[PDB]
């Protein structure tokens, strides 16, 4: 029934997403970015991308995305 | 190499080539037999005058049309498969030799002692020597022992190409970053072509391969004189 | 030695990794010896069978990565 | 009201014209690349001093006569002309969604032409494999523009294909179980399960090409640690059940035509031809692999493909010998139809009896990437197909227009088909055994005897081609209206007259239990 | 007639669709080679309107006009699942690639798995969390199903809403976790097969969290009956497959791909 | 809110003879002149945009 | 909308000359395609 | 050398296969060193990892298997 | 209904048996067996079985199990 599934909902669901939320919050904190090493198996160009300069991912974050010719 | 009017198979310069002929004329036989049986049939169906057109029992001879084609095939598959592990069975080499497939030729390397490596070019029908073949020399050709097991290596620097040698039984895709390897023992001297058996571009048509099979003493001289 | 034999790890079509263990094999001895002033002679096997296996064009673009310091493999 | 009527569509029988006439317009086009295809080849030498060019022609072919030919004839004109009267079924289940089936398809024909004028076309092969199809030896818009056609019209067949599976399923009348539907109605279903299922993973493939392309994804690409043979599995993934989408609908048109001309009231073995349009079906999706004997597999992976490849012959062979049994003790009425029909058994037997030469790995090896593959399909499924769909047409067409051909002619057309079909495609048999690859735009001087009769006959079809054309002409030009035909008892989809009236069954057929 | 299926009035949406999808496709083309977003602006424009007309119709169809029989909406329950089957073997082929790359990493990887240089995001972090979040929206979901079989018009808006800010939380999480991440889809064929399935796989969500709630509005104005709901749940179909599709995911490529 | 389906079923079960795509009123006629007007100048736009990109 | 032998079709059969020039452009334009297509992609 | 470091290879309490790995590695690498006549002091860093971690009787059975011809690893 | 799994028993379930029996038949007969090692961590003998001599296994076949002391 309705009351069953709200029960599961709110008795065991929420309670479920709560707990891993703090999990979550309390590994939140930046990491420290590994050395540039500029191997060719990634960092990968064959075409510009169409947008920006061409050289830049859709979600670039200058933190932790290095350019082929390393971070900016 | 293909002469003019020929229907079938190019002669066999190998044993697995010779096999493939003798499994092909088992395979064709049947092919012929139930091709002219079923044209047959047509026929017969066709040319009377008597009719029965009530609702007719399906069971008694679809047992023959399912038993009598399963046996058929399992009279294929097994000479097939037999071919098949002979073609991988494990073989001593006594040389590798790789190619590499390029846009559009090919290149060799026998680096089992020396550095030795060459390009590989179609002649131009226009620089072809009296009687020389148009599409099919090359300016160096794979000169390899005759009478030995030699272990080839097929890949490309660039798209897929395929190595091929009909009467040697040979084709082998030419692959980036993929080394294939394949076997090749030649019963004869001689020259024998291929062509390339993968679209890779315009000039598809225009990269065979010829091999040069002598014996052991003037492979060795050859391989000697490349110093 | 006259070519690289059989080896019952890489029984297939596909040479690739054949190529690729050998070259490693190699590298990794030759550093192992090097390192102790040690003998590079004990690392011939694994010359002699990545050089007969090894498309030319593999082993040089690998060599310039390990002194580019890109090569992806351990040594 | 013209707007309305064949822009705004939702009438089964529309739609199926609007296929019928976009698949005969595509058939043009694709014999026209077909010709050119002849022409290089028919002496030795170039003939259009561009072999890239050549490449385009070929790849153009292909991509026209399945995907613009073959399939929206077979599946969207006789599909959805006949499914519905066959099941006494007032439209389809999604009226509307049938009509953007039918509108994605110039949108992705246009896409085609567009490859082929921009840059210097896509040279591929219809395989479209990697790296060639790569932005490296491809480089500009004509593969991405191959690759959205293609993505059109995967989209066309797949809301097509839940549009019959919903419509066999869910629309017959209650008393009516599955195994009361007539055979092209399976033939239907099952290759509409085909579609649903392999188009997807075709969209998948073509879709990681296109990433490779224009975002630097690297699938295909060995240099990210991706894979050209990656793409060949996905693609033959779908190709090899394409190869029975191509050929069911006409199984099942087959079956209706051989049992009408034989004077039967059922074909031979109804189930037993049910059971082998869905053994056929199943075992296509786990043969793909066989188009990969020479890309370096492991020698078990090739016996499993070799082994599992024969298995189709032996629910094909049902059906042919039931076509045999159908014939057998008719009243045979020698029927234009009935001569495609016959034409269709033979020359498809020859041609799935070549397939089971190349079943076999080791002979494949000499085999693949030669003629031999080349003459193996045009006999299955150029011959097989097009002699389905000309039995078909010239047996239906009175239904759909309510007029008569002239059966002289329609005889005569057949004859010069026949003729022209097979000094085309026999002789590339021996140009295959003799080494000649395909994909060529010439060859070694030893190859020119049969490349010049193969050219040829390619032109016999030609006449073939453009004598159909005035034989549909002189049907709407004299304006024989049709009055009965025989066998309405077991043919219901004549039984509202000819033409049909726009709205069929809105009284649904009465059957009790 | 005196049958219970559905004669559709003539309509442009299928005319509007296809020439949508022709300047979709075009206008990608003319994106990614002539350096030019216009074409593809306005076949998104058109395909939006497209989906807005076409289903407002099957709305006026059914709620407004009541041509929706038992054996309409039995008709149309085949054509969901079949659809859904369609994008399951979508999905299997961004599987099959993912497998491929990750069971045999080719020497440029450092022939291993994750290849070298590349730093998975940990499982355990934000994917669980991703994961706890959408089986949470497959209990509220089911909740709001049986409120409405039950006749409760509050308690299904209640999970409803709760089914959609879930939905709305995965997306911006997996923002969130796109941007943080230190790989890239030019990173090989890790970042090739990790942002193109999960990538599709939140396109998904996106398109489902509409459906449900294009599904809360036709509930806030009562047209769906205790009986009588297919939009609701073909809606809650589509969402379990969204799920099922994660829970692959999460085990393939960021659990045993780590 | 309140239950007004019962007004939107008069609405569409007038015997005007308008199609459903039309039925609402003038807003309906205003959408699809917007729809289709973007697709058909789309359409000859994308055939331009062929032309230019058929030759260098 | 119009029923019957002639009138469920999108074309006229009103006029056999005026059909034979419609059904010409028709099917005569799809096969010139391809030469005009290669003839195209020659003068480039 | 006072003891063997830590080895990132090896993180957590069971050491078990961090034993067993440089036992390994020690005893492949003087078979390679014993074959061509090589030198056994290359191996050193091995001999003193596993002598440092493995228990005496681990060492003393497996040396025994390979005197035997049961030792179930790959030297 | 039941026709239709009849028509899946006989048309694709017993087909696959008598497919997967032929498989079966056609790779049997007797393989090579192995040189006898006496590894410490196979023929286990921690206290004697409960039938025979104590030393066999329960489906003890002579010709590819070999005692601790080897073959018999
Ligand atoms: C109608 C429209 C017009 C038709 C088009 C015209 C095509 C051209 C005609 C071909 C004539 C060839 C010729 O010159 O024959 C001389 C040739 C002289 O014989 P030969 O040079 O001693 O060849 C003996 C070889 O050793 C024999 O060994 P081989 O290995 O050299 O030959 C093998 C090869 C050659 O096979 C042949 O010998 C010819 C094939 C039979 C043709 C029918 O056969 C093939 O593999 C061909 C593949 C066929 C696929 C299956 C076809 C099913 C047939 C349907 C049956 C209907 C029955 C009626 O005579 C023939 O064999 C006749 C053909
Ligand atoms: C790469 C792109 C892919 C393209 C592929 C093309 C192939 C697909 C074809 C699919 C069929 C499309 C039909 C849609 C509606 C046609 C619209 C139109 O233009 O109407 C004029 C035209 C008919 O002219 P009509 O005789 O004056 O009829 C007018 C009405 O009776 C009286 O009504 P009304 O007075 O109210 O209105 C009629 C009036 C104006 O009425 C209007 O208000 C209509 C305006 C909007 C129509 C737009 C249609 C869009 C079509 C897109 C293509 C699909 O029409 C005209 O006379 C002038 C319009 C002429 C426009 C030309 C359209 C030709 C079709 C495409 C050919 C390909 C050209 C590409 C070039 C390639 C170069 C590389 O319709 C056709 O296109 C019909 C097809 C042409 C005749 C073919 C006969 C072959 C028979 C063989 C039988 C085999 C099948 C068996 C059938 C079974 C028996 C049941
Ligand atoms: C209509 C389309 C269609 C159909 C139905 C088939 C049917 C078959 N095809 Fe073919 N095929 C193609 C279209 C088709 N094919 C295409 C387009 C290619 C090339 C793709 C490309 O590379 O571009 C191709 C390629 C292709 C290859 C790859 C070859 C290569 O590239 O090297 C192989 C490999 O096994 C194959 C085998 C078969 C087999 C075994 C059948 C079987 O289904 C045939 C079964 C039929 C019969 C056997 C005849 C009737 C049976 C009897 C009368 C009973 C008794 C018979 C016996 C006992 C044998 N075909
Ligand atoms: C259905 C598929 C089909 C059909 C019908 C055809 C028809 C023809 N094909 Fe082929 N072809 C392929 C599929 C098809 N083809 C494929 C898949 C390839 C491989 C491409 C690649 O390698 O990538 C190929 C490749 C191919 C080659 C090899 C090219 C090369 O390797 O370089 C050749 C060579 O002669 C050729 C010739 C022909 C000829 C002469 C015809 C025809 O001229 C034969 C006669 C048939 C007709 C003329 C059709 C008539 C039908 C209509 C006009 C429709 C009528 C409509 C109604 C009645 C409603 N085609
Ligand atoms: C938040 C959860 C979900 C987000 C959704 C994504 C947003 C943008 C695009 C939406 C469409 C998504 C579908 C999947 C397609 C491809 C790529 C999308 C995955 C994605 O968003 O990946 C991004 C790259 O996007 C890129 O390249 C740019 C991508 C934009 C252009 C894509 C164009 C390609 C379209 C392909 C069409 C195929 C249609 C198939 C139809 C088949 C029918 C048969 C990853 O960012 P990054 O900076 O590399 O790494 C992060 C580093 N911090
Ligand atoms: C065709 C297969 C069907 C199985 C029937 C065969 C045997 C008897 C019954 C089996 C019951 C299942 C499991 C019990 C444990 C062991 C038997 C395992 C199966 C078997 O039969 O194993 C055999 C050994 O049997 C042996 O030791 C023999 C052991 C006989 C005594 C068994 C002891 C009973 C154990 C107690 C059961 C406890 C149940 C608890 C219930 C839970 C309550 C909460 C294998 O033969 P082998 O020669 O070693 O190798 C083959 C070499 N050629
Ligand atoms: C910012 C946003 C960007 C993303 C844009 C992309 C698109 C997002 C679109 C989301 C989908 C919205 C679908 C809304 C459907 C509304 C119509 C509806 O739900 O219609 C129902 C029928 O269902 C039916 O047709 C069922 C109709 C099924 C529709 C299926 C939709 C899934 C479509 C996916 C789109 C393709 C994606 C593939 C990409 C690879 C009507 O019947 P009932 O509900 O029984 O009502 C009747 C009762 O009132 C009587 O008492
Ligand atoms: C590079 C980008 C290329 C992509 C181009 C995209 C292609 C085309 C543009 C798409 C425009 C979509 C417009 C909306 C379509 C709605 C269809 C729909 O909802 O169809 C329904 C049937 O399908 C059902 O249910 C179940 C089926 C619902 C399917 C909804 C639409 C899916 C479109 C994309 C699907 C690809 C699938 C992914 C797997 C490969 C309703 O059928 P109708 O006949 O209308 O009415 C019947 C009446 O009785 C209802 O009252
Ligand atoms: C492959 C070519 C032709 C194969 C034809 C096989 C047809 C077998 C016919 C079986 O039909 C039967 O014929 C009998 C009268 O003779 C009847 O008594 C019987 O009731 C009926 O069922
Ligand atoms: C309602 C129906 C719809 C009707 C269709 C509307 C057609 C609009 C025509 C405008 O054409 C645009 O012209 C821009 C300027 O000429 C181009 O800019 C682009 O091209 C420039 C060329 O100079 C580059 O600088 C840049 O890529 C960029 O600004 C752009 O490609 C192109 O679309
Ligand atoms: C008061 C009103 C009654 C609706 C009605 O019966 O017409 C209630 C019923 C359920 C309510 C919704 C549900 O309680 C769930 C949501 C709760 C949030 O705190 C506000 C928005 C939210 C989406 C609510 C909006 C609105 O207040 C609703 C729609
Ligand atoms: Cu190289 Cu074809
Ligand atoms: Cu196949
Ligand atoms: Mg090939
Ligand atoms: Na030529």
């Amino acid at each position: 029934g309705a009351r069953t599934w709200r029960f599961l909902t709110f008795g065991l669901a929420l309670p479920s997403v709560a707990l891993c939320t703090l999990n979550s919050w309390l590994h939140s904190g930046h990491r420290e970015r590994p050395a540039f090493i500029p191997y060719h198996h990634l960092r990968i160009r064959t075409k510009p991308f169409s947008w920006g300069d061409g050289n830049h991912t859709f979600f670039h974050n200058p933190r932790v995305n290095p350019l082929p010719t390393g971070y900016e | 190499m293909a002469y003019p009017m020929q229907l079938g198979f190019q002669d066999a310069t190998s044993p697995i080539m010779e096999e493939l002929l003798h499994f092909h004329d088992h395979t064709l036989m049947i092919v012929f037999l139930i091709s002219s049986l079923v044209l047959y049939i047509i026929s017969l169906m066709l040319t009377t005058k008597l009719t029965h057109t009530s609702t007719m029992d399906a069971q008694e001879v679809e047992t023959i049309w399912t038993i009598l084609p399963a046996i058929i095939l399992i009279l294929i598959a097994l000479p097939s498969l037999r071919i098949l592990y002979m073609m991988d069975e494990i073989n001593n080499p006594s040389l590798t030799v790789k190619t590499m497939g390029h846009q559009w030729y090919w290149s060799y390397e026998y680096t089992d002692y020396e550095d030795l490596s060459f390009d590989s070019y179609m002649i131009p029908t226009s620089e072809l020597k009296p009687g020389e073949l148009r599409l099919l020399e090359v300016d160096n050709r794979v000169v390899l022992p005759m009478e030995m097991t030699i272990r080839m290596l097929v890949s490309s620097e660039d798209v897929l190409h395929s190595w091929a040698v009909p009467s040697l039984g040979l084709k082998t895709d030419a692959i980036p970053g993929r080394l294939n390897q394949t076997t090749l023992m030649s019963s004869r001297p001689g020259l024998y072509y291929g062509q390339c058996s993968e679209i890779c571009g315009s000039n598809h048509s225009f990269m065979p391969i010829v091999l040069e099979l002598v014996p052991l003493k003037y492979f060795e001289k050859w391989s000697a004189s490349m110093l | 030695y006259q070519t690289a034999p059989f080896d019952s790890r890489f029984p297939n079509q596909n040479q690739t990794r054949n190529c690729w263990q050998n070259y490693l094999d190699f590298h990794r001895c030759e550093k192992a010896m090097t390192a102790k002033g040690g003998d590079v002679s004990v690392c011939e096997w694994y010359r002699r069978v990545y050089k007969s296996l090894c498309p030319i064009s593999w082993v040089s673009t690998w060599d310039d990565r390990r002194a580019e310091g890109t090569f992806p493999g351990k040594i | 009201m013209f707007i309305n009527r064949w822009l705004f569509s939702t009438n089964h029988k529309d739609i199926g014209t609007l296929y019928l006439l976009f698949g005969a317009w595509a058939g043009m086009v694709g014999t026209a690349l077909s010709l050119l295809i002849r022409a290089e080849l028919g002496q030795p030498g170039t003939l259009l001093g561009d072999d890239q060019i050549y490449n385009v022609v070929v790849t153009a072919h292909a991509f026209v006569m399945i995907f613009f030919m073959v399939m929206p004839i077979m599946i969207g004109g006789f599909g959805n002309w006949l499914v519905p009267l066959m099941i006494g079924a007032p439209d389809m289940a999604f009226p509307r969604m049938n009509n953007m089936s039918f509108w994605l398809l110039p949108p992705s024909f246009l896409l085609l032409l567009a490859s082929s004028m921009v840059e210097a076309g896509a040279g591929t092969g219809w395989t479209v494999y990697p790296p060639l199809a790569g932005n490296l030896a491809h480089a500009g818009a004509s593969v991405d523009l191959t690759i959205f056609s293609l993505h059109l019209a995967g989209v066309s067949s797949i809301l097509g294909a839940i549009n019959f599976i919903t419509t066999i399923i869910n629309m017959k009348p209650p008393a009516m179980s599955q195994y009361q539907t007539p055979l092209f109605v399976w033939s239907v279903m099952i290759t509409a399960v085909l579609l649903l299922l392999s188009l997807p993973v075709l969209a998948a493939g073509i879709t990681m090409l296109l990433t490779d392309r224009n975002l630097n994804t690297t699938f295909f690409d060995p240099a990210g640690g991706g894979d050209p043979i990656l793409y060949q599995h996905l693609f033959w993934f779908f190709g090899h059940p394409e190869v029975y989408i191509l050929i069911l609908p006409g199984f099942g048109m087959i079956s209706h035509i051989v049992t009408y001309y034989s004077g039967k009231k059922e074909p031979f073995g109804y189930m037993g031809m049910v059971w082998a349009m869905m053994s056929i079906g199943f075992l296509g999706f786990i043969v793909w692999a066989h188009h990969m004997f020479t890309v370096g597999m492991d020698v078990d992976t090739r016996a499993y493909f070799t082994s599992a490849t024969m298995i189709i012959a032996i629910p094909t062979g049902v059906k042919v010998f039931s076509w045999l049994a159908t014939l057998h003790g008719g009243n045979i009425k020698w029927s234009p139809a009935m001569m495609w029909a016959l034409g269709f058994i033979f020359l498809f037997t020859v041609g799935g009896l070549t397939g089971i030469v190349l079943a076999n790995s080791s002979l494949d090896i000499v085999l693949h990437d030669t003629y031999y593959v080349v003459a193996h399909f045009h006999y299955v499924l150029s011959m097989g197909a097009v002699f389905a769909i000309m039995g078909g047409f010239v047996h239906w067409f009175p239904l759909f227009s309510g007029y008569t051909l002239n059966d002289t002619w329609a005889k005569i057309h057949f004859a010069i088909m026949f003729v022209g079909v097979n000094m085309t495609f026999f002789p590339q048999h021996f140009l295959g055994l003799s080494g000649m690859p395909r994909r060529y735009s010439d060859y070694p001087d030893a190859y020119t005897m049969w490349n010049t009769i193969s050219s040829m006959g390619s032109f016999i079809s030609l006449t073939a081609v453009m004598l159909m054309v005035f034989i549909i002409w002189e049907a709407f030009a004299s304006k024989r209206e049709v009055l009965t035909v025989d066998l309405t008892t077991t043919n219901l989809e004549w039984l509202n007259g000819c033409p049909p009236p726009y709205h069929t069954f809105e009284e649904p057929t009465y059957v009790n239990l | 007639q005196t049958h219970a299926y559905h004669m559709v009035n003539p309509s442009p949406w299928p005319l509007t669709g296809a020439l949508s999808a022709l300047l979709m496709t075009s206008g990608l083309t003319m994106w990614f080679h002539f350096n030019s977003m216009t074409l593809l602006m306005i076949g998104l424009t058109t395909n939006m309107l497209t989906m807005y007309q076409w289903w407002r119709d099957v709305i006026r169809e059914s709620t407004f006009q009541g041509h929706h029989t038992p054996a309409v909406q039995k008709g149309l329950r085949y054509g969901m699942i079949l659809f859904i089957i369609s994008e399951v073997l979508f999905f299997t082929g961004f599987f099959w690639a993912f497998y491929h790359s990750s069971l045999a990493p080719t020497p440029e990887l450092g022939g291993c798995w994750p290849p070298t240089g590349i730093h998975p995001l940990n499982p355990l972090e934000v994917p669980l969390l991703n994961t706890s979040v959408l089986l949470a929206s497959g209990v509220s979901i089911t909740w709001a199903h049986h409120s409405l079989m039950e006749g409760d018009r509050k308690h299904m808006l209640q999970a409803l809403f709760i089914t959609i800010t879930l939905g709305v939380y995965f997306t911006l999480l997996q923002a969130s976790e796109y941007y943080e991440a230190p790989f890239t889809i030019s990173d090989g064929v890790y970042g090739s097969t990790f942002f193109v399935a999960t990538g599709f796989h939140g396109l998904h969500v996106i398109i489902g969290s509409t459906f449900l709630i294009v599904c809360f509005f036709r509930q806030l104005k009562f047209h769906f009956t205790s009986n009588h709901h297919f939009g609701f749940e073909a809606a809650a179909w589509y969402w379990h497959f969204v799920d099922v599709v994660w829970l692959f995911l999460y085990v393939s490529i960021y659990w045993w791909g780590s | 809110f309140e239950n007004r389906v019962a007004e939107k079923q008069k609405l569409f079960q007038e015997d005007n003879g308008l199609p459903v795509h039309l039925k609402g009123g003038a807003t309906d006629n205003i959408l699809y002149r917007v729809t289709m007007t973007l697709c058909l100048g789309g359409t000859l736009y994308s055939l331009y945009c062929l032309g230019w990109a058929s030759f260098p | 909308y119009e029923e019957g032998p002639g009138k469920n079709i999108p074309f006229s059969v009103e006029n056999k000359w005026r059909l034979l020039a419609m059904m010409t452009l028709f099917f005569g334009s799809g096969f010139a395609a391809p030469f005009f297509i290669v003839r195209h992609q020659l003068l480039k």
